């Protein structure tokens, strides 16, 4: 079956950087888009980045632009995200969510409740 | 409508001149 | 905290002790026995009727009880009972939710049922005395639209809803007397097993559970598909079950075993699947694809033994008769077409 | 065959008496258009007119319309979405919300874009609304919400190309309405395949009229389906 | 205007005058005149006694017209005869008194009208096979095409029996008997109920865009008694006023214009109706184009819907009110010859639902 | 807590009530298919074809 469990979280104070991770077993990585997905203290979940299936069509948000940046690698079945300068609002905690079929475009993976697919996530914290 | 003059010209074209085979002959 | 902590590494423990008993049985594969057996060969067959007169797609269709009867459901909002043999229309029953997703045929040849996004779930009165068919009963209590049903007996269903779980309700009175619960995402399908006492289930999260009809429980719960699961059968034995997601492969599971035994993969395929059921001896398989086709799978050392082209839509049902000699399959373009 | 003679000439009438009855109901099914209505948010029930589907019906000038309001469901749309693509449009309504209880746009935005590419929905055309104007004209001259926190782009945004429909319309405003036009349009011109369109508008601003503004752009709709199967556009 | 029915009639009138001439003169017996043998020209009545006789032109032939005072100059000898010549005996015989284009255009006439009729045979059974393309657009459709091949098969007969009737006899009696006169009303009725074949695609493409539908069973049941039997009541009533008042020679004259006002003028309004339409439509498909070079676009669709419209006739002379009257039918008589595989072409093969039916059902039989 | 607590409370139950489960080798469940598919294959009208002469769709 299916397994994500993300890896590479911590603290660092503002202005430093942070290197996450992701893992996939159970499948072939290579045939889906992948996501990241941010939920806030309290709040509800958003959404921060993606990736293609063989890496050309990359996108971000409004927000992060500049400071993010993802990859992935298809022979060893791992994929990464890389922040730079961390503001004290980038506090949360992060998933690594596959995209529902394969050999599309399209994903409906935000859903607040329960949705199959999708890792426990890190937690990082910034403060002074 | 040119089936109704089409028709008149080879109607009429041919038709007079069968007149003068019927008198060519006649001579004949 | 520390017990989610070890709760989440308390259930690991459990599961990769599981795992070591799976991979202490296997010793060779049905791949492997069956090398052996006198293929098939090759099956020729051809469409021999052809039903008209629906006005939108069609969701649904049950083969009757003594293969003379079917029955078929519309988007227009409309039920209608065919007959199969010389092509005429029985009845026609109109309906209030235009919406239809399922249907269903009595055992008894009595009673018809359906439901759609509208969340209750209608039963009609058939071969009524006055001499006009109407609502029975009317079943609600669930939270979301309602994806498949079926019969025990009179006076019992067992359905399948889209708010992860099932229910067991009585006509006579309307309420429910058992529920199951311990699906994660919708619940897409259901089957009964030839001796109605068990009923295995297929959702999204791809997994496929069975359960009991006695007391509500658990008892197994197969892994090992690699996206959400759309249709699902028995073994005409009751010892082995077929189900098939979207990732164009099927699969043969065990209910003794408690493994998965075989695969049908293909590489020039790339569409899901809709439909699975078995044959009447069940050495075939006939699967219903996106790809407007319907394969015929050998069903102990797999390869293909012919193809059913005929659709122009997709393949959104299908069925074997009681005794066998025909296959209804019904699409998104109005058309029903019974092979043979 | 003495007897079965009979039935055969009896069934004969049950499949007559049908059929008479199922074609006056093929007229009536083909002379009303069905309406989806989705909505992100709070914004827009029956703002535009005024458990399960929550149907409503009207008439423009002696035609007819159905409109579904699927509510009382759960939020995983890629399963019932599916039904629907036999429909003439889909209704969509966005408003321009506050985040305090995440993100009104740009879960709006992955929305649209979703039914755009869809495998099933290549051939149904959108008619979006952008609500609430009344609301953010009197917040982007107050500085509550704002749209260069979320978007960076707009700071260095030009000036559009059209004018002012209304007196009071400031740069702010105009800036406001006309770069979100811009983002919806920016994914509803790069589908290659398909044949399907997409009518952006305004409104809140006015007074509801979209009683005409839906028959006005429901016509649109047909008329340039009926010219590409004559292959004559 | 001297014609076939006359002209048995003015030989028989003509000699019948003056066989009463022979009977009541015979030959004179001085022999100073010549003998009275009916020549089959002239009977020849007593000349002059070895001089110049002046007796006129003979009647009926209308060259006289010419010369009304034309007499036959003919010298006769005092010895029964006339004088000899080439040592026979003959009379005096010195009787002198009293285009390339055209048909080229019948090569051309009769190379179209053939393969415009292998072309609906082999698209009016591709559009019937296949069970998929059965839609009411497609009855249109079928009904057109069989309004062309039987168009091209009511004027494969017409010059084929002209032929006959010229292949000797007093008169080949052809233009007495009514095979004649009723091929000739089934070929006026033929291309008559084919200008009301372009009207309805006209207002069946016109009642779908402005217009709303209005229902089904009603249309295609007042389309088909409107495009079969309003001709019932155009040319059946013209075929009873020749025969009942005024009938003569296969009528393929008609002096009286009058007559040719009655199957003539209905069509101009056919013409007219369908002018209007072809306007219409083409100020909305610019329309959609403004508002999505594209000039290449709107070309491509014009294009195309004059051949199903039929409006090429009224961009030419329409009535035209003489070498131009060779021009009219020059082009004019060449386009509506290759409306055939015009039409066959733009809505049989390069049609994109048939172009996959060819497709998909090759790739389910070998 | 926050209800979580008690959602992975039943889920170790769950699996703990299903690991004491009895099961069979493969070639005891292959050698019963390959068994029961041949035992009365005389009774499939689609895999043997069937006379016309019986065949009720004619």
């Amino acid at each position: 079956q299916v397994q994500l469990q993300e890896s590479g979280g911590g603290l660092v104070q503002p202005g430093g950087s942070l290197r996450l991770s992701c893992a996939a077993s159970g499948f072939t990585f290579s045939n889906y888009k992948m996501n990241w997905v941010r939920q806030a203290p309290g709040k509800g979940l958003e959404w921060v980045s993606d990736i293609s299936q063989s890496g050309a069509s990359i996108s971000y948000t409004g927000s992060v632009k500049g400071r993010f940046t993802i990859s992935r690698d298809n022979a060893k079945n791992t994929l990464y995200l890389q922040m730079n300068s961390l503001k004290p609002e980038d506090t949360a905690v992060y998933y690594c969510a596959r995209c529902p079929a394969p050999f599309t475009r399209d994903c409906f993976d935000v859903t607040s409740t329960t949705y199959a697919y999708r890792g426990q996530g890190t937690q990082v914290t910034v403060s002074s | 409508h040119g089936e109704g003059t089409f028709t008149s010209d080879l109607s009429k074209q041919m038709e007079e001149e069968a007149v003068r085979l019927f008198i060519e002959w006649l001579k004949n | 905290q520390s017990e989610l902590d070890q709760l989440r590494q308390e259930a690991e423990q459990l599961k990769n002790q599981i795992r070591d008993a799976r991979k202490a049985c296997a010793d060779a594969t049905l791949s492997q026995i069956t090398n052996n057996i006198d293929p098939v060969g090759r099956i020729q067959m051809r469409t021999r009727r052809t039903l008209r007169g629906h006005l939108a797609k069609i969701y649904a269709m049950h083969w009757g009880t003594d293969s003379r009867l079917l029955v078929s459901a519309s988007q227009d909002g409309k039920l209608i009972i065919w007959d199969s043999y010389t092509t005429n229309k029985v009845h026609a029953i109109p309906l209030r939710s235009s919406w239809v997703m399922t249907c269903a045929y009595a055992p008894s040849g009595n009673y018809v049922a359906c439901g759609g996004l509208d969340n209750i779930c209608s039963i009609y009165n058939l071969k009524t005395r006055e001499g006009n068919v109407r609502v029975s009963r009317e079943l609600a209590g669930h939270t979301g639209y309602l994806s498949c049903c079926r019969f025990l007996d009179d006076n019992q269903i067992v359905t399948s809803s889209g708010d992860t779980t099932c229910a067991l309700w009585d006509i006579e009175t309307g309420q429910q007397t058992t529920t199951f619960t311990g699906h994660t995402g919708d619940v897409m399908s259901l089957s009964l097993a030839p001796d109605t006492r068990l009923f295995v289930s297929g959702a999204c999260d791809a997994s496929a559970k069975l359960w009991d009809v006695r007391e509500g429980m658990c008892r197994q719960t197969f892994t090992g598909h690699e996206s959400d699961i759309n249709a699902i059968c028995f073994f005409p034995n009751g010892n082995a079950f077929a189900t098939g997601s979207d990732d164009a492969t099927c699969r043969l599971f065990d209910l003794r075993a408690d493994q998965e035994l075989m695969t049908y993969s293909h590489d020039n395929i790339i569409c899901g699947i809709t439909s699975v059921s078995f044959s009447k001896s069940g050495r075939l398989l006939l699967a219903g694809y996106d790809d407007f086709n319907c394969n015929v799978w050998d069903a102990l050392k797999a390869d293909r033994a012919g193809v059913l082209a005929g659709h122009d839509n997709r393949v959104s049902c299908l069925g074997v008769t009681d005794d066998g000699m025909a296959v209804a399959t019904g699409s998104w373009d109005s058309f029903l077409k019974i092979w043979n | 065959t003495e007897d079965q003679r009979n039935e055969e000439k009896a069934q004969r009438e049950a499949n007559k008496k049908i059929e008479k009855q199922l074609q006056k109901d093929k007229q009536v099914y083909r002379a009303t258009h069905r309406l989806l209505l989705l909505g992100a948010g709070e914004s827009g029930k029956n703002t535009i007119v005024k458990s399960g589907i929550f149907e409503t019906k009207f008439q423009v000038d002696k035609v007819n319309f159905h409109m579904f309001d699927v509510g009382a469901q759960r939020d995983e749309r890629r399963k019932w979405i599916q039904c629907f693509n036999d429909v003439t449009a889909i209704i969509f309504v966005v408003a321009s919300s506050s985040y305090n209880m995440t993100n009104r746009l740009q879960a709006a935005l992955k929305l649209f874009d979703s039914i755009w590419n869809n495998k099933w929905l290549r051939d149904t055309s959108v008619i979006l609304f952008l609500n609430k104007q009344d609301l953010l004209a009197e917040k982007v001259l107050a500085g509550k919400s704002k749209i260069e926190d979320y978007f960076p782009e707009f700071a260095r945004y030009t000036t559009p190309e059209d004018a002012t429909p209304e007196p009071g319309e400031d740069p702010r405003v105009t800036r406001a309405k006309y770069f979100i036009r811009d983002e919806f349009l920016r994914i509803s011109t790069a589908s290659g395949d398909g044949r399907h369109y997409c009518y952006p508008h305004f409104t809140c601003a006015v007074d509801t009229e979209n009683i005409r503004r839906v028959f006005n752009d429901c016509r649109d709709i047909i008329q340039r389906m009926h010219l590409r199967q004559y292959e004559l556009l | 205007t001297v014609s076939l029915w006359e002209t048995v009639q003015k030989w028989r009138e003509y000699r019948r005058q003056c066989q009463r001439s022979l009977t009541e003169d015979p030959p004179p017996a001085t022999d100073l005149f010549c003998n009275r043998t009916f020549d089959e020209y002239a009977c020849w009545p007593d000349g002059e006694p070895g001089s110049f006789v002046n007796v006129s032109c003979p009647w009926y032939l209308p060259w006289a017209s010419s010369v009304p005072q034309g007499h036959v100059y003919r010298f006769c000898t005092a010895e029964g005869l006339w004088l000899q010549k080439d040592n026979s005996s003959l009379p005096w015989r010195d009787l002198s008194e009293c285009e390339e284009q055209l048909l080229f255009l019948y090569i051309i006439y009769t190379v179209g009208y053939a393969l415009s009729f292998s072309a609906l045979v082999i698209a009016s059974a591709i559009l019937l096979g296949f069970r998929h393309l059965h839609c009411t657009r497609n009855y249109i459709h079928l009904n057109l095409f069989a309004s062309f091949i039987l168009r091209a098969l009511s004027v494969f007969i017409k010059d084929a029996a002209l032929k006959w009737m010229y292949s000797w006899d007093g008169l080949l009696s052809y233009q007495d008997s009514l095979s004649c006169r009723l091929v000739f009303l089934l070929m006026q009725y033929c291309v008559a109920a084919n200008y009301y074949w372009l009207l309805v695609e006209g207002v069946y493409l016109y009642t779908l865009l402005a217009f709303s539908v209005f229902s089904e069973q009603w249309i295609f049941r007042l389309y088909v008694s409107i495009g079969w039997g309003v001709p019932l009541l155009f040319v059946v009533p013209w075929g009873i006023v020749k025969y009942l008042y005024e009938d003569e020679g296969c009528w393929t004259r008609n002096s009286n214009m009058n007559y040719w006002l009655i199957i003539r003028l209905p069509i101009l309004f056919a013409i007219g109706v369908n002018f209007l339409i072809f306007v219409r439509v083409i100020c909305i498909v610019v329309s959609k184009l403004k508002a999505n070079d594209i000039k290449c676009r709107l070309a491509k669709s014009t294009l195309t819907l004059i051949p199903l419209l039929g409006t090429h006739e009224v961009i030419f002379a329409f009535v035209m009110d003489g070498t131009l009257r060779f021009i009219k039918l020059f082009t004019e008589l060449s386009f509506t010859s290759f409306q055939g595989l015009m039409v066959a072409i733009l809505y049989c093969f390069v049609n994109n639902e048939v172009q996959l039916e060819f497709r998909k059902s090759w790739e389910r039989w070998r | 807590n926050t209800a979580s607590i008690a959602q992975a409370r039943k889920l170790v139950e769950q699996l703990k009530m299903e690991a004491n489960i009895d099961r069979i080798k493969v070639s005891k469940a292959a050698a019963d298919l390959m068994a029961y598919c041949e035992a009365h294959a005389k009774e499939d009208p689609l895999l043997t074809p069937v006379p016309a002469s019986e065949n009720p769709f004619r």
